[PDB]
């Protein structure tokens, strides 16, 4: 796998 | 104290949720704690996604301080995307409340098969305004400005499974949570919670780098080519078409990670990036590392880094700080 914002 | 504390519960010690609550009749949510974004949202009753069939949801008829907003807007996450539109609603986390613009998501397919198979509801954000889509001031900024918390400051002490839990500290530093005194890291932007910091994967070197502490991630992230060369020597192996690093346990070559900033020093030990993968079987391990590329030399700091080093993020001092995190 979890990768949270672009 | 008046430091507002939340909980952060652990699950197969791979990740953590907290609870917080929307609207005045107090609806509950299992939510990530994310420092990597800046915006709250909770999946809404008006859901139809098959991922929403198994979380709580939002009924804003069934609160009296629900405020309409209606506009639309879409969150993209390393991870996917998520749709929904704005509305305005109570807030509660911990023992403190307020008012807080907010997404109701109707929409989550972009974000499986992460959200089904692990357990949260949604996600608060605590990184800075730029980064939210909608320029929502923190609520920890909000809070202190309403003088609920003593500092615009929250902190992180992550769970060690079947030792003790984690907890989310708004207000103030509590020191029972680490071992010595803690060092702070200014910003280089405030939009995550980024700062400048030399980067060492043994041998190779990334200086001045650009590096993300962020709760929400569960791996130590780097540059396609930075990365790449460095399992390159390592005998990792990547599974075809999949996220996941492996290579024997017993890899002694497995260098200690180091992050040097002008005045201090941060390693994380291959104890803190490696897992046997079978629980009977401790012949190969995985690698808590994967590929991200936002630009050149961005880093992400997740949870491995997190479980070792407590964490201090400071609005004020728009500083990050560490220290050694106790048991």
């Amino acid at each position: 796998x979890v990768v949270x914002a672009x | 104290s008046e430091n507002d504390v939340i909980e952060l519960d652990d699950v197969a010690n791979i990740m953590f949720y907290g609870e917080g609550e929307v609207g005045d009749n107090h609806q509950k949510f299992m939510l990530i704690f994310d420092t990597g974004s800046a915006n709250l949202w909770v999946p809404s009753k008006k859901c139809n996604s098959s991922g929403c069939s198994i979380k709580n949801l939002y009924d804003s008829s069934k609160s009296k301080s629900y405020e309409k907003d209606g506009t639309k807007v879409d969150i993209t996450y390393g991870s996917g995307t998520v749709k929904g539109f704005f509305s305005k609603d109570l807030v509660t986390l911990g023992h403190l409340s307020m008012p807080y613009k907010f997404i109701e998501v109707i929409d989550t397919d972009d974000l499986e098969p992460i959200y089904s198979s692990v357990e949260f509801d949604g996600i608060l954000g605590l990184g800075w305004k730029d980064l939210s889509i909608g320029s929502i001031d923190p609520i920890v900024v909000e809070l202190k400005n309403q003088n609920k918390i003593d500092n615009a400051l929250f902190t992180f002490y992550l769970p060690v499974h079947d030792v003790h839990a984690g907890y989310l500290t708004i207000g103030g530093i509590e020191e029972k949570f680490y071992e010595g005194n803690i060092t702070y890291e200014k910003l280089n932007h405030d939009l995550y919670w980024q700062i400048d910091l030399d980067v060492h994967f043994g041998k190779q070197t990334m200086e001045k780098a650009n590096v993300i502490v962020d709760s929400g991630t569960t791996t130590i992230t780097a540059p396609s080519e930075f990365l790449n060369k460095f399992f390159a020597n390592l005998n990792v192996i990547k599974v075809p078409f999949l996220p996941f690093y492996v290579t024997t346990c017993d890899n002694k070559e497995m260098p200690t990670l180091e992050f040097k900033s002008a005045n201090n020093t941060y390693t994380l030990e291959p104890e803190y990036y490696m897992n046997p993968i079978l629980e009977v079987d401790d012949t190969l391990c995985m690698i808590t590392m994967l590929p991200v590329d936002i630009d050149s030399n961005t880093f992400i700091l997740g949870d491995p880094f997190m479980r070792k080093y407590f964490t201090v993020f400071d609005y004020d001092k728009e500083s990050v700080g560490f220290a050694i995190a106790k048991n």
